[PDB]
RNA sequence: AAAA
RNA sequence: GCAAACCGCCUCUGCCCGC
RNA sequence: GUGGAAAGGCGGGCAGAGGCGGUUUGC
């Protein structure tokens, strides 16, 4: 279908690849601040109805990112019958541990045609040290710290898919808030600082009854092809307890996902986001 | 609560070789670009930098801000490296692991410290947030050129250590920012309270001036550091700009004006305009 | 019993086959193993022997014809003494019969056994033993009848001491038959124990699916399906034993590797134990991946639906989506386990289960039916070891220092790490035992340690084939490991920084992480599954037993010189981490650890024909990395030998243009041509360097400067009179004699000038000095 | 043989080590390409290694006799030239007019390939095709101390 | 424990090189003076570095305290844990002698905390290091580039530095050996800034004169060269001492006291009337 | 992860 | 009538201690 | 309603020690 594109032109290095359910807390946090409480309750329900966001994926120069798709493994020995088989086996195995495909392989890759990976990363993670300095004798104490460093022209982009007066009322007005303001990690030291474009995505999917997700799943039912993310966040200052997601690329039937609500002792409820995003996909027998 | 973000823009001059090591072909190497392999300013080596001088004035008035700033009465000048005990009756307080910080143990505490406040608190069971953002600094677009051009960026200074009494020579290396470089920094404060925005505008050019004459990074005793910032613009960021982005933010303008003449001079008749819309 | 019956006759059919490459009898080895088993059943042996010779006297349908002779014989012997039925006991016979056929589907020589590697090159005979001899493939295709007389001898002094079960006779015949052939021919590459082991593992799983003497009669066992092939694998193991932070010890790691593997032992055997099966069906058992042989029968089905849905319940509960073992298992026939015609029939049943192993790998944990499943559970923390999160109060103080708050399971791996250099080995009890450090899914272990008595119905027992102080009631189970370690002061483990410290020149830890390259392609190439025994039992003793000795300095007239810092020690300061299947894991001192890789694959390239290649990433570290970063960046780096190509190393991190053109990691015989020109001229041995050099360490750093001239430009020539200029200045013109001048063969054929590839040899040798 | 180990491109810098450390062997090959040199009158031609390449051979010819670089450095540091280029004229001018003895010969060879291309530095920018001159010239002075020379 | 602020003293001023003036330095370079001077890789121009002029500071006032350790330790305590020699005879770090760590070979006064640190006249000055404490330094000494009439005589075309031609001298066979020296141009003017950061107002007049002692020291030694040929002979020629209070910082005002020595000698300011001087600097502390 |  | 022979660097040091 | 909040890669370290632009004889 046809979504906007919400490019992130970074000013530093990023602390990691953001996912949804950090993007939508950055969110509900950009709306409480420069609109209130009652229009993060206004702002889960509009996601909870229709529109949801996905997840960040990379850029470099006008090539748009996006996660391989997870029904690929069980037929990969099926897309590439006409090889010779000792370079059959070593475009196989490179073709398994891809973790991100262009937007015209991913488009091939949901219909099961032969595709090929990027060859280049558009980010790096290093490993800056920083150090502890005593305010009297200066004696030194050195931390690690990890960073995602991006290219010339490189960065990050989500998708959005809803109504545009949702967009165009929360999510455009949280990005600028966002943009001064970090996502995740230590934005003091201005790391998760960006510059905002809006632009427009359009994707060629298949009509079919399984469809893969480019966020954060949390399933109400069992998928059918996934990959377990671990992930438990921070919410003022409060632990988030660990929960079962599901990464981006993983195959659902008719399966919508869910936002959950958490207790945490605080003012407010914590929303943990868990609403798919699906795009069509085609499966072999299994 | 939010109210606005006010944002200082500016050139960072490295008048003497600058120095911030990585230690990872010369010897001691400063860090830099890991893709294009040029150097830059830490967001948090200058950071770090300007709340180190901050807390060693603080530290010489804490009889003198008693009123103005509460719970620095809950403070005696000193370190609590002696007496190995955290948040004691000493300034620097805090232990992060062999080096001792002032930092405020609580929200309500660190709420009326001049630099907790303004720099950030870790605290059990409260965590309070700190209030500016300190970016990378970047080379300038005339010092990338300068570098697609040919000339070098950084050198490699040659010391040396020698006996005082027979003068046996034991010379290192150190690879310097070559001196003249012109640095892009940028620094974001976040207008929690409408009260206390001066004081801790203030307070942050104060550091700024105790940087001028100190030193950043490097060795700086034997003249690594002499830095000097070079101001454009400060913009306010109203509320009602990122409710609507229609771009009428108030913006002061000073190309040309050292952080004395700003903070000396100023302030009142700069931020004339921005204590109006507070 | 029909069941140790069947199964010891299977295993004792080929019995006689060494006495007549001997020849102590007349000919005919199926009336020698009558001979050989009737004489053993005289002198220090029971009755049964007496009987286990119509096994060996009634194959390859020879002297079993129009089913009068074997009534006959049997009839002679007493079946009611035994307890065997009459019946019963002929009907073994039959099963035995067909799982000869079924193990090999294939004279008059003494030829020997060939290498499943080079099936033109074969091995001379030797013991299994792994001490002081390597079985390295030649041309020397001819055995001496004396020295299988002696074997003879060996052998039948070794069965007369030993109980009459499978898993007692099974490490009496490993050690004598592993380097014999099965059946005489030219380029036989199928060890006749493996022959053996694989007749008795199809033998005893067509005794369970219940076939009987007339289905053999009739051809009915074949071409059907009444076989079952398992297989299991573990997955996230990168994640599970190498994700803990700097408060993880040496010991700590060879704990969670030691603890990986009684896992695995944990499932396997109760796999056998609750089918009926012995030890002889697994195939194979290597790397957290094994193979079982099964029948096919609805009892079974069910009985293996419970040990995969306990395993992964346990799995999940102790470790929270970190490790999984996948099981599948696909139903085969007697005609599946070989080459039917011109089409591997065996190959297509083994990649109809591997594909079954890759959806269950991407349904990771679809067996718990609480997975996706919210549950809001109060005051939840996390260890600062492993970083598992348990709900706190379960968190106790760690032994090291009692401030800290560890996951109880962390606590039994810092005490098992103290135990391992007094460990004999492990015994297999319930899971409510006194002894019992820690748990499988199933059982729990029992250290059984240098002076004790083990209990335990199963005992594990590591690196030997001889059960010396064992309960003769309990099932003797060896497994090997690979457990050099350098000692400290003390009998235990020494740590990063104690190796670290003897590292020569820069003090640095040196970490190597190597695997063999395209070992999935060449166990796809055999044709039964006596043939896959034996290519896997020989790749995994490479790494179980012979990287143990590699260290110890052995094999030097095959190893020869490789690019090394000082001469080899006695006691080298190595610590192998893990070591099994077809890759390794092993931390030292810097000098050694650079020196080993190429000493592993000098022997490698030796103990296989050739025909199999190491790519190894190899890391200098400080002694304060902590080992989820020593982990992540030497697997980065054997992924950047295996991506760019097979057969190189990655000796060094070095910066390179990027281009395209350009790789980080050097091939195994380019590298060690560059040390043979570029390092005697440098460096004169044990962190010195030569005459006319000696502190001149603004000639090399200055020409690794030059070296970043060409990274920034590889088409600017001004680093070619700049090393001209350089090395004329101080007089060693010529020291470098090829770096001054642009190599123009090297512009047409688009590979690097001689500048680029000097940075691996030069940053090594200023390490050796003291940098 | 001299002409065969001096070839086109970059034959071998070590083997015409062996030869130059004889006499008039390279007298002739680099004598050609000293007038090739003559017929390098326009330098900023070789963007190849024909810099590299003539370079090697004009240190091959004066390295079989004895054999302004800083003030050619100075107008380097000035990028960052037509009233010192006649100075740098006059002082290679001043030192072929000085020059007597033995070493006449040597400074005449010096003195016939430089002046050919200061002509073109006279009438040409100065960021440009000077850089391309400056290479040259650190080249044929990094090579002459690797043959055995000063 | 227990580091604080009071201000800044300023001393800023010019370095004359009554002779010549050699710091040494050693990469793309075919063909040049050898032995060259170290030189400012962005503007072209050579300058003294903050390190040759801080070490050699310091160097000239160790030895003048190792003179003396028994007229200054009344004063200065933790001088009494100091013999005067040198620790090089017997190769232990911290034994009773004065010069007491090894850099790689050589042996230099540091002190080794910072309760020792905090009573010696050197490290209190200079700064220490160490196990643990690491008492750092109170001036900072810059990088000290031309005056900008000298920056301007390079644009008129004057030579900054020269060559000078050296000759080691066999004394069997007077067989020569030559080398070139570059150096900078007797005459030239180089602009420095010691700053002093005053951290007790108990003991500053006693950093302040140490300061002006070592100053002294070197003006009758040599600075960088070899300066035993006559390659050394500076001068300092003050322009302004500046006190900058704590309160200017804050405020951003012309708060500063400024001490009037604009034609005055370093042996006249630490000369009778110094008190005269840094009067006012005392009505501020 | 080429069966860690 | 005025020069021409060689000598153009030599030899030591070149990353430490802490986190 | 952000795997978050807090945290200077730097303390100390002279590119220095010894050295007459000089000698011998002729073409
Ligand atoms: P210290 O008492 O070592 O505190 C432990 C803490 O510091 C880090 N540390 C200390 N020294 C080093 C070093 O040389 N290199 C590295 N990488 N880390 C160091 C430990 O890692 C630990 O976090
Ligand atoms: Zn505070
Ligand atoms: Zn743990
Ligand atoms: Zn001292």
């Amino acid at each position: 279908p046809k979504f906007i594109a919400v490019k992130l032109i970074p000013k530093g290095p990023f602390r990691d690849i953001p996912r949804a359910d950090t993007l939508f807390g950055a969110i509900g946090n950009a709306i409480s601040a420069i609109h209130g409480q009652s229009a993060v309750e206004e702002l889960v329900d509009a996601f909870v109805g229709g529109a949801r966001i996905s997840s960040a994926f990379p850029y470099s120069g006008d090539t748009y990112y996006l996660p391989k798709p997870l029904s690929v493994e069980p037929a990969l020995e099926g897309i590439l019958t006409g090889l010779d088989e000792e370079e059959r086996y070593t475009t196989a195995k490179r073709l398994r541990k891809a973790k991100y495909l262009d937007l015209k392989n991913f488009e091939l890759a949901l219909r099961l045609r032969p595709f090929t990976i990027p060859e280049e990363i558009p980010y790096a993670r290093v490993d800056v040290p920083r150090v502890v300095l005593d305010r009297v004798t200066q004696d030194s104490s050195i931390y690690f710290w990890e960073e995602i460093r991006f290219r010339e022209k490189s960065g990050v982009y989500f998708l959005y898919s809803g109504p545009r007066e949702v967009f165009d009322g929360y999510i455009a007005p949280a990005m600028r808030f966002l943009g001064d303001t970090g996502i995740g990690g230590k934005s003091t030291w201005g790391a998760g600082l960006f510059e905002v474009e809006f632009h427009e995505m359009k994707i060629d999917a298949p009509g079919s009854e399984y469809s893969v997700t480019l966020s954060n799943a949390l399933p109400t039912k069992t998928p059918v092809l996934w990959r377990l993310l671990r992930k438990g966040g921070w919410s003022f200052g409060r632990r988030k307890p660990r929960m079962t997601f599901i990464a981006e690329g993983s195959i659902v039937k008719n399966d919508p996902g869910g936002m959950e609500r958490l207790e945490l002792g605080l003012s407010h409820e914590v929303y943990v986001y868990g609403l798919t995003f699906p795009l069509g996909v085609e499966l072999p027998e299994g | 609560r939010f109210y606005g973000k006010i944002v200082i823009k500016g050139k960072i001059k490295a008048v003497t070789g600058l120095h911030i090591g990585s230690q990872r072909g010369i010897a001691n190497p400063v860090i830099k670009d890991p893709h294009t392999g040029l150097p830059y300013i830490p967001g948090s080596s200058l950071k770090g930098r300007l709340r180190s001088l901050f807390e060693i004035l603080v530290n010489s008035r804490l009889g003198e801000w008693r009123e103005k700033y509460p719970s620095l009465a809950n403070y005696s000048p000193g370190s609590c490296r002696p007496d190995n005990q955290e948040n004691c009756g000493k300034f620097f307080n805090r232990k992060i692991n062999r080096g001792w910080i002032h930092v405020c143990p609580d929200y309500e505490t660190a709420l009326a410290c001049p630099v907790c406040r303004l720099f950030g608190a870790s605290g059990k069971e409260s965590n309070f947030p700190s209030r500016i953002i300190v970016r990378d600094a970047f080379l300038t677009k005339e010092w990338e050129e300068k570098w697609r051009a040919g000339e070098a960026i950084t050198e490699a200074k040659i010391e040396v250590g020698i006996d005082r009494v027979t003068s046996q020579a034991n010379p290192r290396t150190n690879e310097r920012v070559v001196a003249g470089a012109e640095f892009e920094f940028e620094i974001i404060y976040n207008v929690e309270n409408t009260t206390h925005w001066r004081d801790d505008i203030k307070n942050l050019l104060t550091a700024m001036a105790l940087l001028e004459d100190s030193y950043l990074g490097g060795s700086g005793s034997r003249g690594y550091g002499k830095v000097k910032f070079i101001f454009d613009s400060f913009e306010f960021r109203p509320l009602d700009y990122y409710r609507t982005g229609k771009d009428e933010d108030i913006v002061s303008i000073d190309a040309r004006e050292k952080s004395v003449s700003d903070i000396l001079s100023g302030f009142d008749s700069l931020f004339s305009e921005v204590e109006g819309k507070l | 019993e029909i069941d140790e019956l069947t199964a010891l006759g299977g295993l004792l059919h080929d019995i006689g086959k060494p006495v007549q490459r001997a020849g102590l009898y007349s000919g005919d080895h199926s009336t020698q193993g009558a001979r050989f088993l009737r004489d053993l059943a005289e002198n220090t042996g029971r009755a049964e022997y007496e009987l286990l010779s119509l096994f060996s006297e009634f194959h390859h349908k020879g002297h079993m014809k129009n089913d009068e002779l074997m009534i006959r014989r049997i009839k002679e012997l007493s079946p009611e003494r035994f307890g065997l039925t009459m019946e019963d006991v002929l009907n073994a016979l039959w099963i035995v019969y067909e799982a000869d056929n079924l193990a090999s589907g294939e004279p008059q020589a003494s030829r020997p056994l060939y290498s499943v590697f080079n099936p033109g090159k074969a091995y001379p005979w030797a013991e299994l033993d792994f001490e002081k001899e390597l079985p390295v493939p030649g041309d020397v295709f001819s055995i001496r009848s004396q020295d299988y007389r002696e074997l003879v001898k060996r052998l039948w002094e070794e069965l007369s001491k030993a109980k009459l079960r499978s898993d007692r006779l099974l490490p009496v015949l490993e050690k004598y038959l592993t380097f014999v052939s099965s059946v005489t021919s030219e380029g036989n590459i199928i060890s006749l124990y493996d022959h053996m082991r694989m007749t008795s593992a199809i033998a005893l799983a067509m005794l369970r699916a219940g076939c009987t003497a007339e289905d053999v009669r009739s051809g009915r066992c074949r071409k059907e399906k009444r076989f079952l092939l398992i297989e299991g694998d573990f997955s996230g193991i990168q994640d599970f034993i190498y994700r803990v932070s700097g408060k993880g010890t040496l010991k700590y790691l060879r704990a969670r590797s030691a603890y990986l593997e009684l896992i695995g032992w944990d499932v396997v055997l109760e796999i056998l134990s609750r089918l009926g099966l012995t030890r002889a069906n697994v195939v194979f058992n290597a790397g957290g991946h094994f193979m079982i042989i099964a029948q096919n029968t609805p009892d079974a089905v069910k009985e293996l639906e419970e040990i995969r849905a306990k395993a992964v319940e346990w799995l999940y509960r102790e470790f929270e989506s970190d490790l999984y073992l996948a099981i599948e298992w696909e139903p085969v026939s007697g005609r599946e386990f070989g080459r039917e015609g011109g089409k591997n029939l065996f190959a297509e049943a083994r990649k109809r289960l591997k594909h079954k192993l890759t959806v269950r790998k991407l349904k990771r944990f679809g067996e718990i039916k609480g997975l996706f499943e919210h549950g809001h559970t109060e005051r939840l923390a996390e260890c600062p070891v492993c970083g598992r999160e348990l709900p706190e109060g379960k968190l106790e103080p760690s032994a090291s220092d009692p401030e800290t708050k560890v996951c109880p399971t962390c606590n039994r791996l810092v005490s098992l790490g103290g135990n391992l250099p007094k460990l004999l080995g492990f015994g297999r009890t319930a899971k409510n035992d006194a002894g019992v450090l820690v748990e499988g899914p199933f059982s729990g272990f029992v250290p059984y340690l240098q002076g004790g008595r083990p209990v335990g119905e199963q005992i594990l027992v590591k690196n030997t084939l001889n059960p010396g102080e064992i309960p003769e009631s309990a099932q003797f189970v060896p497994y090997f490991v690979a457990d050099y370690f350098k000692k400290d002061p003390k009998g235990g483990v020494a740590t990063f920084e104690e190796l670290s410290m003897a590292s020569t020149g820069t003090r640095r830890l040196g970490v190597m992480k190597g695997d063999v390259d395209r070992l999935g392609e060449f166990f796809s190439s055999m044709d039964s599954p006596s043939k896959l025994a034996t290519a896997s039992r020989f790749m995994d003793y490479f790494f179980k037993g012979y990287i143990g000795a590699i260290i110890e300095g052995k094999f030097g007239y095959i190893i020869g010189d490789v690019p090394s810092l000082r001469d080899w020690p006695e006691e080298p300061d190595i610590v192998v981490v893990y070591a099994g299947g077809d890759d390794f894991f092993i931390v030292g001192a810097w000098d050694q650890i650079f020196e080993l890789a190429f000493r592993v694959r000098r022997a490698f390239n030796a103990y296989t024909g050739g025909k199999l290649t190491l790519s190894v990433g190899l890391g200098y570290f400080d002694e304060r990395t902590p080992i989820y970063r020593m982990a992540d960046v030497v697997s980065e780096r054997l992924d950047t030998a295996k991506d760019e190509g097979r057969n190189r190393v990655f000796v060094v991190g070095r910066s390179r243009p990027l281009d395209g053109k350009h790789k980080l990691s050097y091939e195994w015989n380019h590298y060690e041509e560059l040390w043979r020109t570029y390092a005697p001229r440098i460096y004169a041995g044990n962190g010195r360097l030569k005459g006319k050099l000696e502190s001149k360490k603004g000639l090399l750093w200055k020409l690794l400067e030059i070296r970043e001239l060409y990274v920034r430009d590889p088409n600017d020539v001004r680093w070619a009179y700049l090393t001209a200029y350089l090395l004329g200045r101080h007089g060693l013109s010529d020291l470098f004699p090829e770096l001054v001048g642009i190599d123009t063969k090297a512009v047409e054929r688009k590979e690097p000038q001689p500048v680029y590839w000097v940075d691996g040899v030069l940053k090594i040798v200023l390490m050796a000095v003291r940098r | 043989v001299d002409a065969s180990r001096l070839f086109g491109e970059s034959p071998d810098v070590v083997g015409i080590k062996k030869m130059l450390e004889k006499g008039k062997q390279w007298e002739a090959i680099q004598p050609y390409f000293d007038n090739v040199v003559r017929e390098a009158k326009n330098f900023l031609e070789w963007s190849p290694n024909k810099r590299l390449a003539n370079a090697v051979t004009v240190a091959a010819y004066l390295t079989s006799q004895g054999l302004i670089l800083d003030m050619a450095r100075t107008t380097e540091l000035k990028v960052k030239i037509k009233d010192d280029l006649v100075k740098m004229r006059y002082l290679l001018a001043y030192t072929v007019g000085k020059a007597t003895g033995q070493s006449k010969y040597s400074l005449d060879a010096f003195h016939r390939i430089l002046d050919p291309m200061l002509e073109v530095l006279m009438g040409s920018p100065k960021k440009e095709n000077f850089e391309k001159f400056y290479d040259f010239l650190q080249a044929v002075v990094a090579y002459h101390k690797f043959f055995g020379g000063g």
